[PDB]
C-alpha cells in the first residue's frame, strides 16, 4: 500500500494540479460521470485497483514534491541588499562583456 | 529578504526562447560568413 | 515589391508569416502556465 | 601573451559574486558532515 | 642506452600511477571524510 | 520512488539565489567562449588554420605527412605561415 | 518537516562537469558565426 | 525439461565425467590433426619448392609442423628439396600417425575416466561431497606448464636437445630449421629476432614453475577466494575464456604483422610487405649493384632470384582474397611456371616509364604509366575518343630483362596493354591455369585464413567471457530473482545500495 | 602562436571576384578560385594546369613551346595554326575500328571538334593573339561536349598557348563565367 | 574500524542520484574524455594536415559535416599518445597530427569496458540478472570490431571510421565501393537482427498499447496503472488469438517473447562484427565468380549483381584520388570509367 499524505504533495496551492499529481479524479469517481467524448464512466476513479495499492503510478512516484523543498529556497537570504548589488555587478559586468566583444572583433 | 520563487513555466520559457534563439543563430550562421559557400 | 507608399513597413512584412508557428508555441506556454492541469 | 589572461581574469568577478552568495550555506554544510 | 622515446614511456608509467594515485587518494580522503555509520 | 538526499532540481530552479549567481555565472562561460575565439586564441591553441592560412607561396595544394617519426618536425613546416 | 539540503554533492560534479563546458563551447561556437572569410 | 544448451552442464559438478569429456575433445583435437596432416601429405606437391611453395597450396597444418623442426618425409623428400637422409620417426607422415595413435589412447581413456567417475579421489575428505580444490588443481597444472614451456625453449628451440625452429634470411630466400641461442638483452623483445622466443620460453618457463611453487603452497585469501568465486568451476571457465581470447589476439597479431614465429617462407609474405615495397626495393638495390659493377641491365636481371622475385606479386599477398574464394592460391590465378623478368616500359623518345601498381585496396585498378618523377605520360583510356595519353600515341614498348622473355621486346599497342596489366601486379609471371582450371580471382595464404579464424574466434570468445563470467558470479539469481526485492530497491530507502544496514 | 584575431564582424570578404591573379614566366591570367593546381602534364611544354576542383573536365593548360618564330601570323593563318594544332583537343588513335552507327559524326569517326569562333585580336600593347572558340563533340556524348577557348601568342620565340576547356554542362550552368573570365585575361 | 577496501566500498557504492560504483573510477574519467575529445575536436581540431579537410566548426563546418579525423596513413598504427615519438609533447601538433582520434577511440573504448562493468556492478547490488550487461556486448562488438580491429588489419589508423556524421557516410560508401558490404552475408544478418529488432520494438509495443485492461475510467489510459499492481496490465490471451488469427503464430510465453526481443539485435550485431573482422583483412564476399565468368565469356549476360560490380569500380576510381591522398593518385580523366553522356 502507498499513504498519499506522505508523498509530498500535500502543499499544493491548487486543488486540480493537486489531484491530477496524486492520480486522483474526485469527479470520475461518481458513476454519473460522462466523459467529454459522452463515454459513462463504470464507477471507477482514475485507477480501479487504488485503494488496494493506495494510488496510481502518479502518486506512486511523484516527480514534482514541493513538501520536500528546502525552505530556504523559499526567498533570498540578501534580500534587497543583495538584489541591488546583483543589478548593479549585471550592468558593470554587461558593459565590460560588450565592450570586450567588440574591442576583439574586426567591427570597425 | 525577498520572499519568491521563480514560475518553473516562466524558466522553461525564458529557457526555451534562448534555446530557439541559439539554433536561430546556428541557422542563421549555416547562410553568412563561413560554410555559407558565398 | 510593395507599392512605395508601403516601402516604410516593409520589415513589418518581413517578420508576419513566422506569426501562426507561434501560436503552436503560444498553446504550450498556455499550458505551462496552468501546469498542464 | 596575455589573451589567455583577459579571459580568465572574467572568473574573478565571478568566483567573487557566487562565494558572495553561497559561502554562508557552503559553511552550514561543511560543519554539518564534520 | 635510453632513448628519449624510452624515457616518455617510463615517464608516461609514473604519470599513470600518480593520476590512479590521485584517484584512490581522493576516493579514500572523501570515503573517510562522508563515511556511513 | 523517494529521493537520494539531493535537493530538489525544481526547488534550485525556482529559487531565486540560484539565478542570481548563475545570471552571471552562465553568462561569463558565454562570453568566454566568444573571447577565445574573437581574440584567434582558438586557431593557436589547436592549430586550425585561419581563413588565409590553408596555402601559402610555396605550397599551393592540400599537405601530406608522409612521415611518421619526423611528423612533428613535417607537420610544422606544412603550417609554417 | 524541515528540509536541509548539501548544495555540493556528487550530482553537482556531474551538472557543472557537462554544462560549464557545454555554455563555453556555445559561446565559441556563436561567436564562430560571425567570422567572415 | 533440459534445454539443449544446458546438455553439456551434467558434468559441472562431476570431476570424474568432466575429465572424460575433456578427453574426449583432447582425443578429437589430436585426431583432427592426424588427419588434417595425413590429408595434406595426399594432396602437397614437394616438387616445386621455391615457385609451389606450401603457403601456395593452401597446407595449413604443414606450415606448423615445419616451423618447429620437421622437414622430411617416409617419401623420401624434403621440404627444402634435398633428398632425405633416414627420416625416422618424426617425418611428416610419422607426426600425422603419432597424433592419430595418441587420438585412439585418449578415446580409450574418455571411455575409462566416464564409467569409472565414482572415484574416491573426487570426494571431499570433510563432506564426502565430489569438489575440487581448484586453487591447488591450478598450482599443480601451472608448474607443468611452466616446466613444459622451458624444456621447449631451453632443449627443443636452443638445440642443446632438439631440432631449433625455422629461421630465415630477412627476404625469405635461405631457411632453415636452425638451433637459435636466447637473446636476453632488449633485442630479445624483437618480434622479428628468433632469440627472442627461446629467451622467452626459458624465462616465463622459470617463472611459470616458482609461480606453480607459490600458488601450490599459499591458500588463496578469503577476501579473493569469494570475490572469484574460487569454489566454482566455471570462474575457472570464465577466467580461462578470458586468457585463451587474449591469446588469439595476439597469436592473430603477429600472425598478420609478421614474426620470427610466422615465416614468410612458410606462411607466405604479409600484406604489409607489398605495401611499404619491402620485396621491390630489395630487388632494386640488388640490380643497382649490379649495375655498379659494370654488368648489363640484362644480366643483372638474370642474377635476381626467382623466389625473390616471386614475392613482389600481388597475387601472394594474403590481403587479395575473398571469404568464399575457397580453396589453394594455385586455384586461383594457377600454378607458376616461371619468372617472365622484369618489364621495362620505355616511352618512344626512350624515356622509361614505371607502371603504377595496384594497391591491395583496390579490385581493379586502372593501368597508367609514370616517369622517374611521378608524372603520368601514358595509360589504357577507358574512353578511347578524345585520349591524351593512350599508349598507341606515346609509342610505349616493353623490353623483358631476365627470365624467360630476356632479350625479347614487344611494340604492338596489344601485347604492351597485356604487359601493363601485369605490370602493375608486381613482377611478372607464366602461370598453368590447365591443371586445376583456375578462375582467375586471387585467394588468401594461410596466413589470411589463420588471421581470420582465430579472430573470429577470438571475438566470438569475447562473449564466452562475458556469459560465463556472469554465470559464475550470478548464479544465485540464475533461476530468477528473489520474489520480495521492492523495499531493498526503493531509491533512497538505504544509504548504500543493496545494504539493509545503511538505513536512511 | 600566430596572435592574429579572427574576423568576427569583418563585413568583407579578401576574395569575392572569384578569381586569383596568377603571374608566370612571362604570362599572367586570373585563374578561377574554385580550381585546384594540377600535376598532369598532358601536352609538351606544359608550364601551368588547373583543374576545378567539381569536375575535373574543367581545367585550364599554359603551353610555352619553342617555335623559333616572332609573331603568331609567322606560324601561318588562324584557320592554319588551329589544324596544326589539334592534337591539343585530343586524339581517337586508341580507337581504330570502323563504325557507322555514331549518330551525328562522320563514317568511322567517334569525335569530332566544331569551330564556332576564329578571331585574330592584338593586346594593348601590340601583340597579335589568335582566339579560337571550339565545341568538340564524342560518341559517348560526355558533358554534352566540351567547350574549347584557346589563345595563342609568339613572344621571344615562344608560342605561349592557353587552353581553357569547360564541359557544356557546366558550360550553361554558369562555368562559362569562370573559363571566359580565364580566357580574357592570358597576358603574354 | 573497517579497512580501506570497505570504507572506500561504502563511498563508491553509495545510493546517491548519479551512481559511481567501483567501475565508475574507469567510466566516468574515460567517458568525459571520450566526450570532450569528441567536442573538442569537432569545433576547433581540423584535419587539413591528416586528410586535406576541413571538419571543425571553426572552419566552417556544421554538425553534419564535422568530424575528429583520423591520423595519416603515414603513421601506420600508432597509438599516437601526446608523448609519443610522433608530436612529442606538443599538445597543438598532437591534434594537427590526429592524434586526438586515437585519443577518443582509446579513452572511449576503455569507456565501454567501464559502463558494462557499471551493468555488472549495478546489477549484483539490486540483486537482479545480469541480461543487459549481455546485451550491451553487442555494441562492444561493434565498436571493437569497427573502430579497432579492422584499422589494424588495413595500413593504419586512416582507414577507420572517423567520429563524425559525414565521415561515418564516407567509411560507409567507402565500404560498398571496396569491400562490397552489402553483398556480404554478415552484414546481411546484421540488417535482419537490426531490422527485426526494430519491427519487434514496434510490434510489442503496439500490441500491448492495444490489449490493454481497462483499469480506470479516464479516456487517457497511461494513469491507470501502479507499478507494484500485481495483476497483468494487457491480456495476453487477447495479444496471442490476435496475432494467431493474423499472422498464423503468436507468442504465448511472455518470457520467450521479451528474450526474443534481446536475442535478435543482440545476435545481428555480432554476426555484423564478424563481417568487418572479415573485411579487416580485405576478406570479402565482393563477387561471385561463377557469374563473372559467365559475364566475361558471354557479353550478353547481365544481372543486378553485375550492374553493382560496375558501380562499385566507379566508387572506387572517383574517391581514391582524393579519399587516399597519400597514395598520390593522380588519373588522367580519360582513365575514370565513365559511362555514357553524365
Ligand atoms: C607429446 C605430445 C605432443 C607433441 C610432441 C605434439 C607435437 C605437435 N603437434 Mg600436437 N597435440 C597433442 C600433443 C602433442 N603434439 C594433443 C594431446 C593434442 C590434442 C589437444 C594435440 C593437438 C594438435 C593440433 C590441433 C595440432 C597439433 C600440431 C602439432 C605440431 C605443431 C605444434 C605447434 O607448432 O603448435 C604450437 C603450440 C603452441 C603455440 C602452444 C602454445 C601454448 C599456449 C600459448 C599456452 C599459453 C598459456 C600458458 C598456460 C601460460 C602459463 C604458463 C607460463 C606462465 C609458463 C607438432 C609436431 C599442429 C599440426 O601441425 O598438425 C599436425 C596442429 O594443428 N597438435
Ligand atoms: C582455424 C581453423 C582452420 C583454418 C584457419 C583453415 C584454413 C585452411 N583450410 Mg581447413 N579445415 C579445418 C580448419 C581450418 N582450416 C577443419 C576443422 C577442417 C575439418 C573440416 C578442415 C578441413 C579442410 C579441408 C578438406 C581443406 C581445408 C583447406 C584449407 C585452406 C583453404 C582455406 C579455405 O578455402 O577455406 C574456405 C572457407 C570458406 C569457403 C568459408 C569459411 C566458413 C564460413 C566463413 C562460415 C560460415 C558459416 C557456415 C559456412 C554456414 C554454412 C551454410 C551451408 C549452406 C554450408 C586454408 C589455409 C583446403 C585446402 O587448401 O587444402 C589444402 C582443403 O581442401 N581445410
Ligand atoms: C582511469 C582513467 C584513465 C584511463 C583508463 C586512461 C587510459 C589511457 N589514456 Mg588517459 N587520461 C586520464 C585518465 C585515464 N586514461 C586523465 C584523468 C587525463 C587527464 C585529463 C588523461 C589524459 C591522457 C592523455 C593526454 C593521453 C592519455 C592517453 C591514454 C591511453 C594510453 C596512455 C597510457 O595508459 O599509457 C601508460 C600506461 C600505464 C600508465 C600503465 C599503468 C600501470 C600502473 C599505473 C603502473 C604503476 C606505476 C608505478 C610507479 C609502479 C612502477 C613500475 C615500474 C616497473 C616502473 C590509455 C588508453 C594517451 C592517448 O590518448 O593515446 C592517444 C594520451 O595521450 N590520457
Ligand atoms: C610594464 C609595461 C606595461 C605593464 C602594463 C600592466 C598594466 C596594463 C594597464 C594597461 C591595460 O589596459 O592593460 C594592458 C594589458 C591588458 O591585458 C591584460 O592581460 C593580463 C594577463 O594576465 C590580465 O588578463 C589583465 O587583466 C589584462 O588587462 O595588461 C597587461 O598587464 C598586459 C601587459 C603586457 C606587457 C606590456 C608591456 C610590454
Ligand atoms: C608429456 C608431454 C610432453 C610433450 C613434450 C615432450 C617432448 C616431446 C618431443 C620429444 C621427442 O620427440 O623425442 C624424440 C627423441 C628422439 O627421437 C628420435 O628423433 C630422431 C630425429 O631425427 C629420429 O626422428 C628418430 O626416429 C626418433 O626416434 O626422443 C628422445 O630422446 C626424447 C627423450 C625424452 C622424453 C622424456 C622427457 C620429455
Ligand atoms: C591490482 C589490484 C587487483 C585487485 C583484484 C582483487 C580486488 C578484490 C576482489 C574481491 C572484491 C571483494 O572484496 O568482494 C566483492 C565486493 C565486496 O564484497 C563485500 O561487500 C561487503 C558489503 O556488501 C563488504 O564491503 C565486504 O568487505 C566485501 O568483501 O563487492 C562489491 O563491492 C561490488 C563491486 C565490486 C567491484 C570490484 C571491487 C574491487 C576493485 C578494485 C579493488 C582495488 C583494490 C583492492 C585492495
Ligand atoms: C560437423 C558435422 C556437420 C557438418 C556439416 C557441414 C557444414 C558445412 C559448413 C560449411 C563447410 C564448408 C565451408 C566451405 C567449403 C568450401 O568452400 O569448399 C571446400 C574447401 C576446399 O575447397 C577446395 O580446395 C581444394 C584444395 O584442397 C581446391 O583448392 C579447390 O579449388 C577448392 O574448391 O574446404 C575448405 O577449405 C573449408 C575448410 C574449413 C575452413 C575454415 C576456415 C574458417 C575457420 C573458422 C571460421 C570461424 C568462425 C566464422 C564465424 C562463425
Ligand atoms: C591508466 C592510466 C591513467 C593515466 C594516463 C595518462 C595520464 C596523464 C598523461 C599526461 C601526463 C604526461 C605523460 C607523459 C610524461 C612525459 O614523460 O613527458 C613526455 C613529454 C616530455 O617532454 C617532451 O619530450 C620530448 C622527447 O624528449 C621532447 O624533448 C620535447 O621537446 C619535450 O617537450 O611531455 C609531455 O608529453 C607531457 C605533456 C603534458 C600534457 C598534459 C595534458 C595537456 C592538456 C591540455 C593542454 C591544453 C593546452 C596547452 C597548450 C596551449
Ligand atoms: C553512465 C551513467 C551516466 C550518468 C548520467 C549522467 C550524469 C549527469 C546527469 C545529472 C543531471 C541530470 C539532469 C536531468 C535530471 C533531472 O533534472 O530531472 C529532474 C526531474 C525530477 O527531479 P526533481 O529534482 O524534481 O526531484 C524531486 C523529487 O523529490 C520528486 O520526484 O525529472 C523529471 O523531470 C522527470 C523525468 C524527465 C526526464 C528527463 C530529465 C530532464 C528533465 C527536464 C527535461
Ligand atoms: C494470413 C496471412 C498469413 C501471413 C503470413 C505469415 C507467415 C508466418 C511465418 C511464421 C513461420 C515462422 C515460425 C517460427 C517458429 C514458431 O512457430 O514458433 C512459434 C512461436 C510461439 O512461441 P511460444 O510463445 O509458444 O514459446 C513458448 C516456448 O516454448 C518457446 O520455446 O511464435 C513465435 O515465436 C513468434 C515469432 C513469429 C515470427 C516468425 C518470424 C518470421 C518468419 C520468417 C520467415 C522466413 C522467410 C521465408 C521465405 C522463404
Ligand atoms: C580407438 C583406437 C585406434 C584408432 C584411433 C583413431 C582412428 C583415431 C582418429 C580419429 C579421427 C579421424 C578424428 C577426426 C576428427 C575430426 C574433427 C574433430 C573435425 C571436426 C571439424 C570441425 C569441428 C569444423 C567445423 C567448421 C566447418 C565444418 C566449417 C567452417 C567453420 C568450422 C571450421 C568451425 C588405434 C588404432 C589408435 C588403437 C588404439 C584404439
Ligand atoms: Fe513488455
Amino acid at each position: 500500500k502507498i499513504d498519499i499524505s506522505k508523498q509530498g504533495l500535500n502543499s499544493i496551492q491548487n486543488e486540480t494540479v493537486k489531484l491530477n499529481l496524486m492520480g486522483k479524479s474526485k469527479t470520475m469517481e461518481s458513476k454519473d460521470w460522462v466523459d467529454p467524448q459522452g463515454r459513462k464512466g463504470k464507477g471507477y476513479g482514475v485507477y480501479r485497483f487504488a485503494n488496494k495499492y493506495g494510488a496510481n503510478v502518479d502518486g506512486y512516484s511523484p516527480i514534482y514534491t514541493p513538501d520536500t523543498w528546502s525552505e530556504s529556497g523559499d526567498s533570498y537570504k540578501l534580500g534587497t541588499k543583495g538584489l541591488i548589488a546583483w543589478a548593479g555587478l549585471i550592468v558593470v559586468l554587461l558593459g565590460v562583456g560588450i565592450n570586450l566583444v567588440i574591442s576583439t572583433s574586426a567591427l570597425g | 529578504g525577498t520572499t519568491g520563487r521563480i514560475p518553473l513555466w516562466l524558466v522553461g520559457t525564458v529557457a526555451g526562447v534562448a534555446v530557439i534563439a541559439l539554433v536561430g543563430i546556428f541557422f542563421y550562421g549555416s547562410y553568412v560568413g563561413l560554410g555559407s559557400s558565398l | 515589391k510593395l507599392p512605395e507608399a508601403y516601402a516604410p513597413f516593409d520589415p513589418i512584412v518581413d517578420v508576419l508569416p513566422v506569426i501562426p508557428v507561434l501560436f503552436l508555441l503560444l498553446a504550450l506556454v498556455w499550458q505551462a502556465s496552468v501546469s498542464f492541469r | 601573451d596575455n589573451r589567455f589572461g583577459t579571459i580568465a581574469l572574467l572568473a574573478v568577478p565571478v568566483i567573487g559574486w557566487v562565494l558572495f552568495n553561497i559561502l554562508g550555506p557552503l559553511q552550514n554544510q561543511l560543519n554539518a558532515m564534520s | 642506452a635510453a632513448t628519449p622515446s624510452l624515457n616518455n614511456l617510463i615517464g608516461s608509467v609514473v604519470a599513470g600511477g600518480l593520476v590512479l594515485a590521485a584517484i584512490a587518494g581522493a576516493i579514500t580522503a572523501v570515503s573517510n571524510f562522508d563515511s556511513i555509520r | 520512488s523517494g529521493a537520494t538526499g539531493e535537493r530538489p532540481f525544481s526547488d534550485i530552479l525556482t529559487s531565486i539565489r540560484y539565478w542570481v549567481i548563475h545570471s552571471i555565472t552562465i553568462p561569463s562561460l558565454f562570453i568566454a567562449g566568444w573571447l577565445f575565439v574573437s581574440t584567434g586564441l582558438a586557431y593557436d591553441v589547436f592549430g586550425s588554420p585561419r581563413p588565409n592560412e590553408y596555402f601559402t607561396e610555396d605550397r599551393q595544394e592540400t599537405p601530406l605527412i608522409t612521415d611518421r617519426f619526423n611528423a612533428l618536425e613535417q607537420v610544422k613546416k606544412l603550417s609554417e605561415v | 518537516k524541515s528540509y536541509t539540503y548539501p548544495i555540493f554533492t556528487v550530482r553537482w560534479l556531474a551538472v557543472h562537469a557537462l554544462a560549464v563546458p557545454t555554455v563555453f563551447f556555445l559561446g565559441a561556437i556563436t561567436a564562430m558565426q560571425f567570422i567572415q572569410r | 525439461g533440459l534445454p539443449w544448451y544446458r546438455v553439456h552442464t551434467v558434468v559441472l559438478n562431476d570431476p570424474g565425467r568432466l575429465i572424460a569429456v575433456h578427453l574426449m575433445h583432447t582425443s578429437l583435437v589430436s585426431g583432427w590433426a592426424g588427419s588434417m596432416a595425413f590429408y595434406e601429405l595426399a594432396v602437397f606437391d614437394p616438387s616445386d619448392p621455391v615457385l609451389n611453395p606450401m603457403w601456395r597450396q593452401g597446407m595449413f597444418v604443414l606450415p606448423f609442423m615445419t616451423r618447429l623442426g620437421i622437414t622430411q618425409s617416409w617419401g623420401g623428400w624434403t621440404i627444402s628439396g634435398e633428398t632425405a637422409s633416414n627420416p625416422g620417426i618424426w617425418s611428416y607422415e610419422g607426426v600425422a600417425a603419432a597424433h592419430i595413435i595418441l587420438s585412439g589412447l585418449l578415446f580409450a581413456a574418455s571411455i575409462w575416466h566416464w564409467v569409472y567417475w565414482d572415484l574416491e579421489l573426487f570426494r571431499d575428505p570433510r563432506t564426502s561431497n565430489p569438489a575440487l580444490d581448484l586453487p591447488k588443481i591450478f598450482g599443480i597444472h601451472l608448474f607443468l606448464s611452466g616446466l613444459l614451456c622451458f624444456g621447449f625453449g631451453a632443449f627443443h628451440v636452443t638445440g642443446l636437445f632438439g631440432p631449433g625452429i625455422w629461421v630465415s634470411d630477412p627476404y625469405g630466400i635461405t631457411g632453415t630449421v636452425q638451433a637459435v641461442a636466447p637473446s636476453w638483452d632488449a633485442t630479445g623483445f624483437d618480434p622479428y629476432n628468433p632469440g627472442g622466443i627461446s629467451a622467452h620460453h626459458i624465462a616465463a618457463g622459470i617463472l611459470g614453475v616458482l609461480a606453480g611453487l607459490f600458488h601450490l603452497c599459499v591458500r588463496p585469501p578469503q577476501r579473493l577466494y569469494n570475490g572469484l568465486r574460487m569454489g566454482n568451476i566455471e570462474t575457472v571457465l570464465s577466467s580461462s575464456i578470458a586468457a585463451v581470447f587474449w591469446a588469439a589476439f595476439v597469436v592473430s597479431g603477429t600472425m598478420w604483422y609478421g614474426s620470427a614465429a610466422t615465416p614468410i617462407e612458410l606462411f607466405g609474405p604479409t600484406r604489409y610487405q607489398w605495401d611499404l615495397g619491402f620485396f621491390q626495393q630489395e630487388i632494386e638495390r640488388r640490380v643497382q649493384t649490379s649495375l655498379a659493377e659494370g654488368k648489363s641491365a640484362s644480366q643483372a636481371w638474370a642474377e635476381i632470384p626467382e623466389k625473390l622475385a616471386f614475392y613482389d606479386y600481388i597475387g601472394n599477398n594474403p590481403a587479395k582474397g575473398g571469404l568464399f574464394r575457397a580453396g589453394a592460391m594455385n586455384s586461383g590465378d594457377g600454378i607458376a611456371v616461371g619468372w617472365l623478368g622484369h618489364a621495362v616500359f620505355k616511352d618512344k623518345q626512350g624515356n622509361e616509364l614505371f607502371v603504377r601498381r595496384m594497391p591491395t585496396f583496390f579490385e581493379t585498378f586502372p593501368v597508367v604509366l609514370l616517369d622517374k618523377d611521378g608524372v603520368v605520360r601514358a595509360d589504357v583510356p577507358f574512353r578511347r575518343s578524345e585520349s591524351k595519353y593512350s599508349i598507341e600515341q606515346v609509342g610505349v614498348s616493353v623490353t623483358f630483362y631476365g627470365g624467360e622473355l630476356d632479350g625479347v621486346t614487344f611494340s604492338d599497342p596489344a601485347t604492351v596493354k597485356k604487359y601493363a596489366r601485369r605490370a602493375q601486379l608486381g613482377e611478372i609471371f607464366e602461370f598453368d591455369r590447365a591443371t586445376l582450371q583456375s578462375d582467375g580471382v586471387f585467394r588468401t595464404s594461410p596466413r589470411g585464413w589463420f588471421t581470420f579464424a582465430h579472430l573470429c574466434f577470438a571475438l566470438l570468445f569475447f562473449f564466452g567471457h562475458i556469459w560465463h563470467g556472469a554465470r559464475t558470479i550470478f548464479r544465485d539469481v540464475f533461476a530468477g530473482i528473489d520474489a520480495d526485492l521492492d523495499e531493498q530497491v526503493e531509491f533512497g530507502a538505504f544509504l548504500k545500495l543493496g545494504d539493509t544496514s545503511t538505513r536512511r | 602562436a600566430y596572435g592574429d584575431a579572427a574576423r568576427v564582424f569583418a563585413g568583407n570578404i579578401t576574395n569575392k571576384s572569384g578569381f586569383i591573379p596568377y603571374a608566370g614566366e612571362g604570362f599572367a591570367l586570373l585563374i578561377p578560385s574554385k580550381w585546384n593546381p594540377s600535376k598532369e602534364q598532358d601536352f609538351p611544354g606544359v608550364v601551368l594546369r588547373y583543374e576545378d576542383n567539381g569536375d575535373a573536365v574543367n581545367n585550364l593548360v599554359v603551353l610555352v613551346q619553342k617555335v623559333g618564330k616572332n609573331n603568331i601570323d609567322e606560324l601561318g593563318s588562324p584557320d592554319k595554326f588551329l589544324q596544326d594544332n589539334a592534337y591539343l583537343f585530343g586524339e581517337s588513335a586508341a580507337f581504330t575500328g570502323e563504325t557507322l552507327s555514331e549518330g551525328g559524326f562522320l563514317p568511322n569517326k567517334v569525335a569530332a571538334a566544331s569551330v564556332l569562333d576564329v578571331q585574330e585580336a592584338t593586346d594593348k600593347k601590340g601583340k597579335k593573339y589568335y582566339k579560337y572558340e571550339v565545341l568538340t563533340r564524342s560518341a559517348d556524348g560526355d558533358e554534352g561536349g566540351r567547350h574549347q577557348l584557346i589563345a595563342a601568342t609568339v613572344s621571344n620565340g615562344n608560342l605561349y598557348l592557353i587552353k581553357v576547356q569547360c564541359g557544356d554542362k557546366r558550360w550553361f550552368k554558369g562555368a562559362k563565367r569562370e573559363a571566359i573570365g580565364a580566357w580574357d585575361s592570358f597576358t603574354v | 574500524k573497517r579497512g580501506w577496501f570497505d570504507v572506500v566500498d561504502d563511498w563508491l557504492r553509495r545510493d546517491r542520484f548519479v551512481f559511481v560504483g567501483w567501475s565508475g573510477l574507469l567510466l566516468f574519467p574515460t567517458a568525459y574524455l571520450a566526450l570532450g575529445g569528441w567536442f573538442t575536436g569537432t569545433t576547433f581540431v581540423t584535419s587539413w594536415y591528416t586528410h586535406g579537410l576541413a571538419s571543425s566548426y571553426l572552419e566552417g563546418c556544421n554538425f553534419l559535416t564535422a568530424a575528429v579525423s583520423t591520423p595519416a596513413n603515414s603513421m601506420g598504427h600508432s597509438l599516437l599518445f601526446l608523448w609519443g615519438p610522433e608530436a612529442q609533447g606538443d599538445f597543438t601538433r598532437w591534434c594537427q597530427l590526429g592524434g586526438l582520434w586515437t585519443f577518443v577511440a582509446l579513452h572511449g573504448s576503455f569507456s565501454l569496458i567501464g559502463f558494462m562493468l557499471r551493468q555488472f556492478e549495478i546489477a549484483r547490488s539490486v540483486k537482479i540478472r545480469p541480461y543487459n550487461a549481455i546485451a550491451f556486448s553487442a555494441p562492444i562488438s561493434v565498436f571493437v570490431s569497427v573502430f579497432l580491429i579492422y584499422p589494424l588489419g588495413q595500413s593504419g589508423w586512416f582507414f577507420a571510421p572517423s567520429f563524425g556524421v559525414a565521415a561515418i557516410f564516407r567509411f560507409i560508401l567507402f565500404f560498398q565501393g571496396f569491400h562490397n558490404w552489402t553483398l556480404n552475408p554478415f552484414h546481411m544478418m546484421g540488417v535482419a537482427g537490426v531490422l527485426g529488432a526494430a519491427l519487434l520494438c514496434a510490434i510489442h509495443g503496439a500490441t500491448v498499447e492495444n490489449t490493454l485492461f481497462e483499469d480506470g475510467d479516464g479516456a487517457n489510459t497511461f494513469r491507470a496503472f501502479n507499478p507494484t499492481q500485481a495483476e497483468e496490465t494487457y491480456s495476453m490471451v487477447t495479444a496471442n488469438r490476435f496475432w494467431s488469427q493474423i499472422f498464423g503464430v503468436a507468442f504465448s510465453n511472455k518470457r520467450w517473447l521479451h528474450f526474443f526481443m534481446l536475442f535478435v539485435p543482440v545476435t545481428g550485431l555480432w554476426m555484423s562484427a564478424i563481417g568487418v573482422v572479415g573485411l579487416a583483412l580485405n576478406l570479402r564476399a565482393y563477387d561471385f565468380v561463377s557469374q563473372e565468368i559467365r559475364a566475361a565469356e558471354d557479353p550478353e549476360f547481365e544481372t543486378f549483381y553485375t550492374k553493382n560490380i560496375l558501380l562499385n569500380e566507379g566508387i572506387r576510381a572517383w574517391m581514391a584520388a582524393q579519399d587516399q591522398p597519400h597514395e598520390k593518385l593522380v588519373f588522367p580523366e580519360e582513365v575514370l570509367p565513365r559511362g555514357n553522356a553524365l
